């Protein structure tokens, strides 16, 4: 959901914020974002694995 | 696409509309921040004598910006142009400040 | 004949394929009398191709 | 001379000229990395290194 803002994709969900100016990012980009997206969950959760 | 020609023997300097015309430094402007965020150094030399003391005014569409906001005395004088030209010297082909 | 030579068929380029390139001749006249030196990008250090 | 040429030799030196210019760029185009733009030149491009 929250890698479907930032990029384009065929998935709909719901356009929650668009105002905000964004780069229709690549795939570098997107997984530079979704490992931050991993690592506040591990390190919220205390996951080590 | 905005090109600037500086005005020969006294005429005064234009840049290019979005239509085709020529237009002097005037009245009231719309600019993307793109445009700036471009020519950062080229357009500070050009507008900063304009917008200071002539009669400038330029509308940057942005969307979204973070903002830091300084209060005053109003008993007392304020002049803001060491703050604005502060700004518009830093705003950068990669980053903002506030 | 019991034993030749082999020839190099696979070779690779990483630079960018071109034989034509672009060489100023004479210099620029960019100090002047007629335009000041701030209309021209040389004196900017903008790069330009 | 040092700096003469013979002119019933023009043809020859150009067939020699254009045979080493094609036998020079024998190659293969090679693919290397991408990177994406940040800056809001391009919107959103993918430029190569």
């Amino acid at each position: 959901t929250l890698v479907a803002q930032i990029s384009e994709t065929q998935y709909p969900v719901d356009r929650y914020l668009d105002w905000i100016p964004s780069l229709r990012a690549s795939a570098a980009t997107a997984a530079t974002f979704a490992e931050w997206v991993n690592t506040s969950m591990k390190t919220a959760f205390d996951l080590s694995d | 696409d905005c090109r600037i020609s500086f005005g020969m023997n006294g005429a005064a300097p234009m840049i290019r509309d979005e239509t085709g015309m020529m237009v002097p430094f005037e009245g009231n402007w719309i600019f993307p921040l793109a445009l700036w965020q471009m020519n950062t150094r080229y357009f500070n030399q050009q507008f900063d004598a304009w917008i200071k003391t002539g009669e400038l005014r330029i509308r940057i569409e942005m969307g979204a910006y973070p903002y830091m906001l300084h209060y005053y005395d109003p008993r007392q004088y304020a002049n803001a142009w060491n703050l604005t030209s502060a700004w518009l010297e830093e705003i950068t082909p990669t980053s903002i400040p506030s | 004949l019991l034993h030749a030579d082999t020839p190099r068929l696979v070779t690779w380029d990483a630079g960018l394929c071109t034989s034509f390139k672009i060489v100023p001749i004479v210099p620029a006249q960019v100090p002047q009398d007629v335009l000041a030196y701030t209309f021209f990008t040389s004196s900017y250090a903008i790069q330009s191709p | 001379s040092v700096r003469g040429a013979n002119p019933l030799m023009f043809r020859a030196n150009v067939l020699h000229m254009l045979l080493e210019f094609v036998l020079d760029n024998l190659y293969l185009n090679r693919h290397t990395g991408f990177s994406q733009d940040h800056t809001p030149f391009t919107e959103g491009a993918n430029l190569r290194s």
